[PDB]
């Protein structure tokens, strides 16, 4: 068991499991925590960036995909780059060909299908990264959770990475409050920072440690780093 | 590269205060042979868009099938396919424009001139032209073929600039369209008496009228015309 059935993604275990996919899932858990949440007017990403040394920079975890869509990552950053690039192209294709901003729901379906092809063919490997996609389209604010198994889920709020369960239980309690935060971006970010801090343990949220992103009704997807997020610590 | 065999003549259109009107006759010509008399050259897409097509009929039927596929494909994994994520006139057009320019760039055009008439979700009128060269343009009145030479002059007397649109009613707009179809029946040798007319109104929706005929024609003066100069009887 396990030993014999985890050599490649093309092999089912005797209980119907896909261990290579499950090992890829484990790369996300080792990844640094990031939180997503939304109301009816805005959607917010908050991420805890990780460094190597005190001499090193903090690995950026948020990537803009279009003016109305973007995502945060936990796991293999190179794989997030590939998937975010694909999403950038799909968003771009929709605009050029149909003059239409891509629905966040359709973006989720496209990621699912792209991840799935890597879980059924020989020689490849699953993607070793998880993604939280936020956006504002023709049906309002949206937040998605992408796992490299191919499973994509629309949520009000969630978290991924190490110790992400803390932030997730907080949001699960705070649900009725933060969903009502309409027409107030600062207050949604506060609720996102209070959630991300639930997953802390090692350190405190410093100025070059924290990264935040916001998208909404009259707000293009925009990333905040450094002194721009000093007012939230 | 090709040559058109079975052809449709003018497509004419204009916008009015609350929407757009578009008309085209029911003829499929074969050179100077008036071959087919039951050809519908207005293609409705959903409840908000009508595409009028002139030129090669074999290509028109191909474009017709592309539009049906667009509706099908749009409804896939789309819970809001008949609401917020339904097809807009602008999406239909941009898709067609893309195809028309790519085909001309491959030296293998769809040998047509297309007018997409409709109403966007926000209530705005949509009226835009595209043809075998991939050339696009918008105007308060649009027409293809002979309609460009004879209908536009008459339709522009009603709506000469943007500011004439809110002043123009459905009744006045429709009468102007119907008069233009009579004028084209007088002077276009590839025209038919029978035509279809479509109104797309931001309040009253899509009104499709089939089996219209040119009426109230002036011919009586012809009896007084004898000879070609000097002949009296």
């Amino acid at each position: 068991f396990r030993n014999n059935y985890d050599g490649d993604t093309v092999t089912f275990s005797p209980t119907g499991r896909l261990f290579q996919v499950e090992y890829a899932l484990e790369a996300i858990k080792q990844g640094s925590v990031t939180v997503g949440l939304r109301s009816n007017t805005h959607a917010v990403l908050v991420a805890l960036k990780r460094n190597a040394d005190e001499l090193s920079s903090y690995q950026k975890k948020i990537i803009k995909c279009d003016e109305h869509m973007g995502l945060s990552l936990a796991g293999l950053a190179p794989d997030a780059r590939v998937l975010s690039n694909y999403l950038r192209q799909q968003c771009n294709y929709s605009s050029l060909v149909f003059n239409r901003k891509l629905a966040v729901e359709r973006a989720g379906h496209l990621l699912c299908d792209k991840a799935q092809k890597n879980t059924q063919s020989y020689g490849g490997r699953p993607y070793g990264v998880g993604l939280l996609i936020i956006g504002y389209d023709k049906s309002g604010a949206h937040l998605l959770e992408f796992q490299p198994s191919g499973n994509v889920t629309e949520l009000y709020g969630t978290a991924i990475g190490a110790r992400s369960q803390g932030a997730k239980t907080y949001l699960e309690r705070t649900l009725d409050t933060f969903i009502k935060i309409d027409g107030n971006p600062d207050e949604l970010i506060k609720a996102g920072v209070e959630a991300i801090s639930q997953s802390l343990r090692d350190e405190s949220l410093t100025v070059d440690n924290l990264s935040i992103a916001i998208v909404g009704k009259d707000t293009p997807f925009t990333i905040y780093d450094g002194e721009a997020v000093a007012k939230y610590i | 590269t090709q040559q058109p065999i079975v052809t449709g003549t003018s497509v004419i259109s204009m916008k009015y205060d609350n929407g757009v009107i578009i008309a085209a006759d029911n003829l499929g010509s074969y050179g100077s042979l008036l071959r087919f008399n039951g050809v519908e050259r207005l293609i409705p897409v959903g409840d908000n868009t009508v595409v009028g097509i002139s030129g090669d009929i074999s290509d028109m039927q191909h474009i017709e099938r592309l539009l049906k596929d667009l509706v099908t494909e749009n409804a896939y994994d789309n819970p809001l396919a008949d609401a917020e994520e339904a097809l807009e006139p602008s999406y239909i057009f941009e898709y067609l424009a893309t195809v028309m320019y790519q085909r001309r760039s491959k030296m293998n055009p769809l040998w047509n001139a297309i007018i997409v008439a409709g109403v966007q979700s926000n209530g705005d009128q949509f009226l835009r032209y595209v043809n075998l060269l991939g050339v696009t343009y918008s105007s308060p009145t649009l027409a293809t073929g002979f309609g460009a030479h004879m209908a536009n002059p008459l339709l522009r007397k009603v709506v000469d600039r943007e500011s004439d649109i809110p002043k123009t009613t459905v009744q006045v707009a429709e009468e102007a369209i119907v008069n233009a179809m009579r004028v084209l029946y007088y002077r276009d040798a590839r025209s038919s008496r029978n035509f279809s007319l479509a109104i797309i109104d931001k309040n009253t929706g899509l009104t499709f009228k089939k089996n219209l005929q040119v009426e109230n024609m002036k011919w009586d003066f012809a009896k007084d015309i004898k000879g070609y100069g000097t002949q009296k009887i």
